């Protein structure tokens, strides 16, 4: 019942950019602040957030012209890594220069063109400025390892940087033509220090062994099923009816006790100790299978078999109904390792391929949660090296290359674009401006200096924010991949034009 | 009554800041024979006029003497010079008297981080 | 900016001690005195120690800041 | 926009506001608080401590105030008003800086080098001492209690806390003392004089039939389960409608639990807990007066805490049922003993056990549970004061003096830094003077006098020496013998440090959906 | 509760209350009696020549009633 | 001068229960002294003026609770 | 009320709570002021509606008082401290700490150390007791000038029947060794 006008329909596209744009433009960059989530209207809780995905999804915006801007860089933050902070902003930054534009009274579909041709002239430009360091071997292993600083950088980190760089950049080499985004897992889970993650020569069950069980499973010969159990078995064409007064509801509970020993009958006739089930056990079932000889080995998933049929060589399969339809598994050592706080088996053997498994430590699960985003926006990026080894420079080094060529083509080519293609390059330079507060430099001497200064010689020469001062981008290492920001282009002019065509906003 | 000037003699001779917390401290005991005598419609003036006429400053011995005297008679809540009277209660109801009306005001200090609850 | 102009001149103190090299104000981004040649007399810096503190102390002469609605009026 | 910056204004300003009357501490100073909340609750309180504990704030700047005090009595458990009080001159300097016009993000590393340099400092100025002399370790923890509230509890408490730690400690290099190492028990039963230090696990367990066994003759169970029986966790073959019905049930329940409860007593294992794991008050009221005819400590859905303990001091681990014969990851005991002083308490000591090199244990009793309580807070303090000397030996003053110690001395080192940092730090360095002053500044008449003077006579004693913590006046507060730890004050430091950095990482102000 | 009320104002109030009771009281005394009529709150006439079955019926105050 | 002005009030006091000399507070010595030996020197006489005119004026002024005015 | 009432806890922050408790405080001083001695005033005080009780004890009050104030709260905590000690003495602790908590706000703030203005309270509590111990001046009743007998003839004329009480003088010497 509520068509809403164009010239509220547009002042509502600005300010639902800017008030989400000013949000994560504290943990842009090199982040010399951030952003802290107050929790009031879920519960009473306090988040300290440089994950933009935390900023945008948490926080449920209510500005419909603002939802297509998490909508959209949501899905880059997905498949590349580091989506919802770039795309944002850069498109809240455009939407404050098209005001000027409405104040001008532009053509609209102006504004439509001028920022599309001008982002074809950014990415030749972003282009020109992409180069290989991923080259010969010794190149390749320094390449990953100073982009692996820039993109697990701009989060909250204590001693973890370091180390699941060079992680990462082992997993990377190994494989030589793809990248390992197929078969290796990220573990989190309680330890001591908030340093270590460490790769596993094998794979990794959650099985504390308890009651009776051995410690160590030695020749294994595994048989993979996905039939299980939990408190419930009840027989094949009987049952048994518990229940006529008050006094059943307490022997209706005692009679799951004996419900688990109908299942350890089946895994007895098999004879095989290494038997794995997607259904887990509690105390009460594991004093029934071990005592068999038969040994119940829970959590496990289809990840576990995908791992084992890499390396060793077999399948990844399921539906077990007869055991010639699942894949089976065979390993050498059963081994019970103590990872942080936790005590998981460990099926160890052969390793070191397309397949691996990530373990992290932490006792805090704030500190294990960011460190997972961190780490899974790197190797889809690290193997965006593979794909593109051409690198680009990081801290908006780059940014300035983009902004120093479309204002030379926002001049010649356009006859009344111009305006339109200069707010797409004034907003390039804004993004060196919400990073230059970050460490406290000047923003005005920033923008304009080193844009000019880089592209007529040594483009090396960038954003060294860490001190607030120009420094080198291949010396220094601030460096990333051509291919993340070439993605977080499109997806922030997209946006910003999608929501500019819009000039009437209908609430019915 | 000489609790009221001799604590306050006894004030000045500690010298510093402390002074006052006798001297304030023994000029709040003058009221309670002020007060019981507007009960017995003597009103306070005499019974300021007695008493510190009787507190001899060349002698500060109260022993039994014949140059200073402490007594007063609060039924009619007028300074009868008794000793054998029934309104002079002893030692021992008055010693910790002495304590807990010094603890009170102790105990409003007793507080730390003023706040508020929700 | 004035922020980062109190802190330059502060580590030539650390630097140098009796400065003859304080800022500039003609942007050539050379902050000396001597080749700045920006130099005063002392005698007249010295009096602006004495006039500055005068003012303080002159302020400070009665307790009076009473009116009979007539002071300032 | 105006909004980032007056809300970071507003939040520095909320929590300090807050924090402006917690300068009411250090002992009898002000006015008494009866609290009534919004729901009326009349809360009358005069100890600021637990006051920061129960501190109900809807403001987040405050909300960090109580993790503050959180953070404080789990990592040093001294001073929790001290840690905020110097968080309140934190936002005191924080505000004219923005007036100044220097970014939030630049008094973020500001906060670095007053935590670097502070940290340096007070190593300076601190003298280690030796864990595993017992009378350094002594001179301390009494010390601290002098200036806490007992002071005839702090004659026995004390050397019963230097023998606990040299049990959980290993010689002087080390750190390893746990809160969750040495349980605090309630006894009611005996009293302080009564209260005794045993070496090894003493665990709270409320156990029947006492005139058990008290004897070396032991073992120790830690169940997960309980013990399988029909009615109890088998089923019985017929059904029940009828109250005749019911007493067949209850004759085939009892009959093999007494089979069940003379295996246990086959084994040596006197006593056994039971998880919170419930079936039908998970084992039977009928099992457990046979397992006491067996003479066997029991207890069902006993809390986690005393599940933990059990798990990490003698090793026990959960085993099968006693019909399959258990596996022997049970603990080895040589004493289960139950504890009856004056016929009252329900206690389980354990004399002699297993150990990972550390949880000693105490047994805290008292004529009243008052008088429980009294000593309990008191030995947990004292436990706490060497607590910090074994992750940080070093001593300092106690009182507050190294707080504007450090003061004197940072305030050269502010200038030697030089920066725009320089300034910040220096900010906040004549910000730590306050504590005597504005401590004293929230009560009666004539106020102007005092409160410049009670930070004049530590610049006038020096960085050497000060105004005294106990009696007053300009002396040497180590020859004053007022004594605490390092780590009392370092992470009141760093606690401090990270919150009010955090509110500069604080910008327009969300709530969730 | 926490209540004090400031002496003569109190000791006037109870004679403000105590003469009123004493003036038509005075005028039923004796042969020379008047009748002291109370309206009911409800509606309807009592009049008697005993004021006590007046004042138990009716609201006392507080001060010397 | 700077000080806590009642307690060194309570301060000269004991010096007159002990010494009763010339004690007094310096503002230029800045403590407290015997102001004649501090040589602070002015003749006794305006003090006597000062002790019998601050006496006439206040014992006036409360003498006088019923004040006549005319605005005509 | 002064102070301000958005914040919760009745919380003034400062010198109006400071001069809230001293209302407060002499408010139930007052009370003891009217019914001090054998001379003070007795009090009609109603308990619920109808219920009324008379009294000069001060402890008997502060029974039937429901304290909204910590002035008002301590007040009644420490008089029934010396009541269960005698029940006599509470009407002079009652009265006499108005005026001290009015003094000790201003003088704990003072500090060179706080406790001092407490400790000159105690040196001035421990200064009494000293005197307290060398009086004879006044109030023998162990002897007289011819023996208890004077002092319970005085004590008798003190509860007055008439002019008599000197038959009566007799007794109380009995009653100690009877």
């Amino acid at each position: 019942a509520d068509e809403e006008r164009a010239e509220t329909a547009r002042l509502t596209s600005f300010i639902g950019a800017i008030a989400i744009g000013d949000l994560v433009k504290s943990t842009l960059g090199p982040k010399g602040m951030d952003k802290i989530l107050l929790s009031s209207g879920r519960d009473a809780s306090l988040m300290v957030t440089n994950d933009g995905a935390t900023i945008l999804k948490n926080i449920g915006v209510d500005n419909p012209a603002a939802k297509v801007l998490v909508d959209m860089s949501r899905v880059q933050d997905d498949e590349v890594g580091d989506g919802t902070t770039s795309v944002t902003v850069l498109a809240a930054e455009l939407l404050r220069e098209a005001e000027s534009l409405i104040a001008k009274k532009i053509h609209p579909q102006t504004i439509i063109a001028g920022w599309r041709e001008a982002t074809k002239a950014a990415r030749e430009a972003l282009l020109s400025s992409a180069v290989d360091h991923g080259s010969d071997e010794v190149k390749f292993r320094q390449d990953l390892m100073n982009i692996a600083g820039t993109t697990l950088s701009s989060k909250l980190l204590t001693h973890h940087k370091d180390h699941f760089t060079k992680l990462a950049v082992e997993a990377v080499l190994r494989l030589k033509g793809s990248g390992n985004l197929e078969a290796i897992h990220i573990i989190k889970k309680l330890g001591g220090s908030l340093a270590d993650s460490y790769l596993d020569e094998g794979f990794l069950l959650d099985k504390k062994i308890g009651v009776n069980q051995p410690k160590r499973i030695e020749n294994a010969k595994i048989l993979i099923a996905n039939t299980g159990m939990d408190t419930d078995k009840i027989k094949i064409f009987g049952s048994r009816v518990r229940v006529d007064s008050t006094a059943k509801v307490a022997e209706i509970e005692h009679a799951e006790k004996e419900k688990m020993k109908e299942k350890v009958e089946r895994i007895l006739k098999h004879g095989i100790n290494c038997f794995i089930n997607r259904q887990l056990i509690y105390n009460y079932p594991e004093q029934l299978f071990g005592a068999a000889g038969v040994m119940a080995i829970e959590h496990a998933d289809f990840a576990g078999v995908e791992r084992l049929a890499l390396v060793t060589g077999g399948e990844i399969a399921s539906t077990f109904d007869h055991p010639e339809l699942v894949k089976l598994g065979s390993c050498k050592l059963i081994e019970e390792v103590m990872i942080g706080e936790d005590k998981l088996i460990h099926f160890s053997g052969v390793a070191l391929g397309e397949a691996c498994t990530i373990v992290l430590r932490g006792a805090t699960q704030q500190i294990l949660d960011e460190a997972e985003r961190s780490l899974h926006d790197a190797l889809c990026v690290l193997a965006q090296t593979v794909k593109d080894s051409r690198t680009v420079y990081g801290g908006g080094c780059s940014e300035m290359l983009m902004a120093h060529a479309v204002t030379q083509l926002a001049n010649r080519t356009p006859g009344k674009e111009a305006v339109a293609m200069e707010s797409y390059a004034k907003a390039l330079r804004m993004l060196p401006t919400i990073i230059a507060d970050n460490a406290g430099y000047d923003s005005a001497d920033l923008v304009a200096q080193l844009r000019a200064a880089h592209s007529e010689g040594n483009t090396t020469a960038g954003l060294d924010m860490r001190e607030g001062t120009i420094g080198d981008m291949a010396i220094l290492g601030i460096t990333e991949s051509f291919q993340v920001k070439r993605q977080v282009l499109l997806s922030a002019a997209e946006a910003a034009e999608v929501i500019l065509r819009v000039d009437n906003i209908i609430k019915a | 009554a000489a609790l009221s000037i001799y604590l306050e003699n006894y004030a000045t001779s500690m010298g510093s800041r402390e002074q006052l917390a006798i001297a304030e401290f023994a000029r709040s005991l003058l009221v309670i024979p002020n007060t019981l005598a507007v009960n017995a419609a003597q009103d306070s003036t005499d019974l300021v006029a007695k008493l510190r006429a009787f507190h001899n400053e060349a002698q500060v011995n109260p022993e039994r003497k014949n140059l200073k005297w402490i007594g007063l008679d609060l039924s009619n809540g007028k300074p009868r010079d008794n000793k054998q009277a029934g309104v002079f209660e002893p030692t021992i109801v008055k010693v910790k008297s002495l304590k807990f009306a010094t603890e009170a005001a102790i105990t409003i200090l007793r507080i730390d981080d003023l706040i508020k609850l929700h | 900016n004035p922020i980062q102009t109190m802190t330059e001149v502060r580590a030539r103190q650390v630097k140098e001690m009796n400065p003859a090299l304080g800022i500039d104000c003609l942007h050539k981004g050379t902050n000396d005195m001597k080749q700045q040649h920006v130099i005063e007399t002392l005698i007249g810096k010295k009096q602006q120690i004495s006039l500055a503190t005068q003012m303080v102390r002159m302020i400070l002469k009665i307790d009076d800041i009473r009116k009979p609605g007539e002071s300032e009026e | 926009r105006d909004k980032p910056a007056q809300i970071r204004f507003s939040n520095i300003s909320a929590a300090k506001a807050v924090a402006d009357a917690i300068r009411t501490s250090l002992g009898p100073k002000g006015m008494d608080k009866m609290i009534q909340d919004g729901k009326g609750d009349v809360t009358i309180t005069n100890d600021g401590a637990t006051i920061l504990k129960q501190m109900q704030v809807l403001h987040p700047a405050a909300r960090m105030l109580v993790e503050l005090s959180k953070a404080q009595d789990i990592e040093a458990g001294d001073g929790t008003t001290s840690v905020v009080i110097i968080a309140g001159s934190l936002l005191d300097s924080c505000t004219k800086l923005l007036q100044k016009g220097i970014h939030p993000t630049i008094i973020s590393e500001s906060f670095q080098k007053a935590l670097e340099k502070g940290i340096e400092i007070l190593t300076d100025m601190s003298r280690p001492v030796e864990l595993s002399d017992r009378e350094t370790l002594l001179n301390s923890a009494t010390t601290s209690l002098n200036s806490k509230v007992v002071s005839q509890y702090s004659s026995l408490l004390s050397p019963m806390s230097v023998n606990a730690v040299m049990k959980v400690i290993d010689p002087a290099t080390a750190t390893s003392v746990d809160l969750r190492d040495i349980k605090i028990v309630k006894k009611l039963g005996g009293t302080i004089d009564d209260c005794e230090l045993v070496e090894g696990l003493v665990l709270t367990q409320k156990v029947s039939n006492s005139g058990i066994t008290r004897v070396e003759k032991a073992k120790i169970g830690l169940i997960q389960f309980c013990l399988s029986a029909p009615k109890t966790d088998m089923d019985n073959q017929i059904v029940v409608s009828d109250y005749a019905q019911m007493d067949r049930v209850l004759r085939e329940e009892r009959a093999y639990i007494l089979n069940l409860v003379k295996q246990i007593k086959k084994t040596g294992c006197n006593v056994l807990l039971i998880q919170k794991s419930i079936l039908r008050d998970a084992l039977s009221d009928l099992a457990l007066h046979f397992l006491n005819k067996m003479k066997i400590m029991v207890i069902k859905d006993i809390e986690r805490e005393d599940i933990e303990f059990i798990c990490k001091t003698i090793g026990t681990k959960p085993v099968a049922h006693i019909d399959q014969f258990t596996a022997d990851m049970l603990g080895s005991a040589e004493l289960a003993e139950e504890v009856n002083l004056n016929g009252s308490g329900k206690l389980l000591k354990i004399t002699g056990c297993a150990s990972p090199g550390k949880t000693v244990t105490i047994v805290v009793r008292g004529s009243n549970k008052l008088v429980i309580e009294e000593a309990e807070r008191s030995i947990h303090d004292a436990l706490c004061v060497i607590r910090c000397l074994v992750k940080k030996r070093a001593l300092i003053a106690g009182g507050g003096a190294p707080e504007i110690e450090l003061a004197l001395r940072l305030t050269e080192y502010s200038r030697t830094l030089s920066g725009m940092e320089s300034y910040c730090v220096r900010a906040f360095a004549d910000a730590m003077e306050v504590i005597p002053s504005t401590l004293a500044e929230n009560a009666g008449l004539n106020p102007i006098s005092t409160v410049t003077e009670l930070r004049n006579r530590h610049a006038q004693g020096e960085k050497t020496a000060g105004i005294n913590v106990r009696k007053g006046g300009i002396s040497n507060i180590l020859e004053e013998l007022v004594v605490q730890p390092l780590l009392v004050s370092v992470s009141a430091l760093t606690l401090a440090t990270e919150t009010v950095r955090s509110i500069l990482k604080i910008d327009d102000v969300v709530n969730t959906r | 509760n926490t209540k004090r009320e400031s002496g003569r104002k109190v000791q006037s109030g109870n004679i403000n209350a105590a003469k009123t009771i004493a003036d038509i009281i005075r005028t039923c005394l004796g042969p020379k009696s008047m009748m002291k009529m109370l309206l009911d709150p409800m509606g309807g006439i009592v009049m008697t020549n005993d004021g006590n079955a007046i004042l138990r019926e009716i609201q006392v105050q507080h001060p010397a009633a | 001068a700077g000080f806590d002005a009642t307690n060194i009030l309570n301060k000269l006091r004991a010096r007159h229960a002990q010494g009763g000399t010339w004690y007094g507070v310096d503002i230029n010595n800045e403590d407290i002294a015997d102001n004649f030996e501090a040589f602070v020197w002015e003749p006794a006489m305006v003090r006597i003026n000062a002790l019998t005119a601050a006496s006439e004026a206040a014992c006036l002024i409360v003498s006088v609770d019923e004040t006549i005015k005319n605005p005509r | 009320m002064e102070g301000p009432l958005s914040v919760f806890g009745d919380r003034s922050t400062g010198e109006t709570i400071r001069s809230q408790n001293v209302m407060a405080a002499a408010s139930i001083a007052n009370i003891v002021k009217s019914s001090l001695g054998p001379v003070g005033l007795d009090k009609m005080l109603v308990d619920d509606i109808g219920d009324v009780t008379i009294t000069n004890d001060g402890a008997t009050i502060l029974k039937l008082l429901e304290v909204e104030h910590p002035a008002a709260k301590v007040l009644c905590e420490l008089a029934d401290l010396q009541d269960k000690e005698v029940g006599d003495g509470t009407t002079s602790v009652v009265i006499i700490a108005a005026e001290l908590l009015k003094n000790a706000d201003e003088l704990v703030k003072q500090k060179i150390h706080p406790t001092s203005v407490i400790s000159g309270y105690r040196l001035a509590c421990k200064e009494a007791v000293r005197y307290i111990n060398e009086n004879l001046i006044v109030n023998t009743d162990e002897l007289g000038r011819d023996c208890l007998i004077n002092a319970a003839k005085t004590s008798m004329s003190s509860k007055i029947i008439g002019i008599n009480g000197d038959f009566f003088a007799n007794m109380v010497v009995d009653a100690v060794l009877a």
